[PDB]
RNA sequence: UCAGGGUUCGAUUCCGGAGAGGGAGCCUGAGAAACGGCUACCACAUCCAAGGAAGGCAGCAGGCGCGCAAAUUACCCACUCCCGACCCGGGGAGGUAGUGACGAAAAAUAACAAUACAGGACUCUUUCGAGGCCCUGUAAUUGGAAUGAGUCCACUUUAAAUCCUUUAACGAGGAUCCAUUGGAGGGCAAGUCUGGUCGCAGCAGCCGCGGUAAUUCCAGCUCCAAUAGCGUAUAUUAAAGUU
């Protein structure tokens, strides 16, 4: 309680809530929009753009391993990301500076895992998935 | 070894045994794969004393 | 134009006690998939809802009467209630068993010959049987109270009179021309 | 085969000068028998001879032995000539409609619009 | 979507409104500030003998471009209605087919005996042991029976046809007329089996696995879940009495 309770005090309730809803976390990110404008995507699903160069990222402690990602700028936004590469050995299945479909990574703005800055993970390399190139289902088209 | 190509993938992969032995046999779908799932759980008469055993196990 | 989706899935995807239950009914009644349990399981919970409604509200409004008249005399046609009950508060003692038991293939089973419930889905499928004059291929039937007594072979079938089998009359004509000089 | 044609509707529809009903056909065999032969056995059940009935319809019930259409019988010739659809007429022949169809009619239109007080020089053109 | 109270979404078949590249003006008519009418500017773009002329697919198809992202330059006025001087003409409205795992409904992928082992109620017997019944899988073959999937004459369907239902003749022995998608340390239903790798390579929504005996990696075997579907990304509700 601790709060008005009568019978003509509509106004001051659902003015109240309407201002101390924008404290909340989530709907900040929402309402204000300012998270699409700063995201590389325009808030789809995926992406699609054209590879730069590979790179090795070093996982955050206390875990070592080299995560053999790539970089990526964007056709729809001109802008770079570092996208994680899935499975093993599917580096090899990416040839630079040809095109890739991008993907978040599940966790909506946040870095998974043992990784830092890295957001992202890749699909298709030339409309062909690293599902099916890993399994032998198809194969890359030289 | 921790060095050799440490810096480069394919190191569990390209660098093990290759198995293909499979075999050949007709499972059950739809309707059966239900019949055999049922009566291999709980009817054959199934029970024995103070059992605990899972529906696999290696002993 | 106009669509529904008949069933419901588990609020929780995983609990041994509940997979064990939709197992061993799957079993008694010779159902393909677990869809097949939890639309009958819709069925159920849909009639209950229902009911909840018109427990509350005074006797003798119109709405009360009208409905429960009619509602419970759909119970009653079917079968899955006595006459000897017809209260709405028997309509919440209702349970899952007795759906199951008025369908075609349970009814198959149990009033014409088979040697197990799984020989009875096969035969509705394969047209050996009718219900009064018509072929059917739906052992989901749901039988009417009055029509559990008119389930028959077809009436052109190689069970009953009518046409040998292509099993048959290839191992008769085996007889002359598969083996008989040729 | 065996071949069972019932009475159900029966209706004397006197402003389009004809008797309609409907078609209820029994057959334990082969069901659907052809409406050729429908027409026969219809013509000898009020003598009215076999010009001016027509039938259609006639979608089979699952599991057979029974199939159901809706059929006409007209007082004289000329009176079904009139009335009739022209696909029903044409199904079993006395008329037609010559459709080249379609594109050649459109195609001919649009030229014939380009051109004025000759009507016959577009269609002359081939 | 949800117990009650709510929250989020509504470009999209009904009803109302606004607009035909952007602006402005206007003729005709009962009705228009009309654009498959007209006139001008601005932005575009085409033909030309360079003097001039002509244009507006947010109508149906189709193409380019844009992107994560979306179908046939098909048939026809028979239905439904509309328009006309009119029973008779016309209508990419509309109806029909094609492409179509958006989504929804139906439910096939083997049923029954023989032998073979196996179990337990039951009976006889002092126990031992035997008989015998109910069912079970499981091997070996089989045996008889059944059916559509398909192929396919015929009827039927309809504007004409397809499909469907209806019907000949062919059409099943498990090897083929082949079910996959994910997972098996905990959350959370399922292996401390074997080989390889040995903080490397990789896995892991989260907690964590990997440094020579890996229940978590790479494979095989086995098992579990769901089942003609299942996984992954993102928006959004419940879970949130964490608005």
């Amino acid at each position: 309680m601790g709060k008005c309770r009568g019978l003509r005090t509509a106004r001051k309730l659902r003015s109240h809530r309407r201002d101390q809803k924008w404290h909340d976390k989530q709907y900040k990110k929402a309402h204000l929009g300012t998270a699409l404008k700063a995201n590389p995507f325009g808030g789809a699903s995926h992406a699609k753009g054209i590879v730069l160069e590979k790179v090795g990222v070093e996982a955050k402690q206390p875990n070592s391993a080299i995560r053999k990602c790539v970089r990526v700028q964007l056709i729809k936004n001109g802008k770079k990301i570092t996208a994680f590469v899935p499975n093993d050995g599917c580096l090899n299945f990416i040839e630079e500076n040809d095109e890739v479909l991008v993907a978040g990574f599940g966790r909506k703005g946040h870095a998974v895992g043992d990784i830092p800055g890295v957001r992202f993970k890749v699909v298709k390399v030339a409309n062909v998935s690293l599902l099916a190139l890993y399994k032998g289902k198809k194969e890359r088209p030289r | 070894k921790v060095h050799g190509s440490l810096a480069r993938v394919g190191k569990v992969r390209g660098q093990t045994l290759k198995v293909a032995k499979q075999e050949k046999k007709k499972k059950r779908t739809g309707r059966a794969k239900r019949r055999m799932q049922y009566n291999r759980r709980f009817v054959n008469v199934v029970p024995t004393f103070g059992k605990k055993k899972g529906p696999n196990a290696n002993s | 134009w106009v669509c529904r989706k008949t069933y419901v899935t588990p609020r929780r995807p995983f609990e041994k006690s509940r997979l064990d239950q939709e197992l061993k009914l799957i079993g008694e009644y010779g159902l393909r998939n677990k869809r097949e349990v939890w639309r009958v399981k819709f069925t159920l919970a849909k009639i209950r809802k229902a009911a909840r409604e018109l427990l509350t509200l005074d006797e003798k409004d119109p709405r009360r009467l009208f409905e429960g008249n009619a509602l419970l005399r759909r119970l009653v046609r079917i079968g899955v209630l006595d006459e000897g009950k017809m209260k709405l508060d028997y309509i919440l003692g209702l349970k899952i068993e007795d759906f199951l038991e008025r369908r075609l293939q349970t009814q198959v089973f149990k009033l014409g010959l088979a040697k197990s419930i799984h020989h009875a889905r096969v035969l509705i499928r394969q047209r050996h049987i009718r219900v009064r004059k018509q072929v059917v291929n739906i052992p989901s039937f749901i039988v009417r109270l009055d029509s559990q007594k008119h389930i028959d072979f077809s009436l052109r079938s190689p069970y009953g009179g009518g046409r040998p089998g292509r099993v048959k009359r290839k191992n008769a004509k085996k007889g002359q021309g598969g083996a008989g000089a040729g | 085969d065996t071949v069972t044609i019932r009475t159900r509707k029966f209706m004397t529809n006197r402003l389009l000068q004809r008797k309609q009903m409907v078609i209820d056909v029994l057959h334990p065999g082969k069901a659907t028998v052809p409406k050729t032969e429908i027409q026969e056995k219809l013509a000898k059940m009020y003598k009215t001879t076999p010009d001016v009935i027509f039938v259609f319809g006639f979608r089979t019930h699952f599991g057979g032995g029974k199939t159901t259409g809706f059929g006409m019988i007209y007082d004289s010739l000329d009176y079904a000539k009139k009335n009739e659809p022209k696909h029903r007429l044409a199904r079993h022949g006395l008329y037609e409609k010559k459709k080249t169809s379609r594109k050649q009619r459109k195609e001919r239109k649009n030229r014939m619009k380009k051109v004025r007080g000759t009507a016959k020089a577009n269609v002359g053109a081939g």
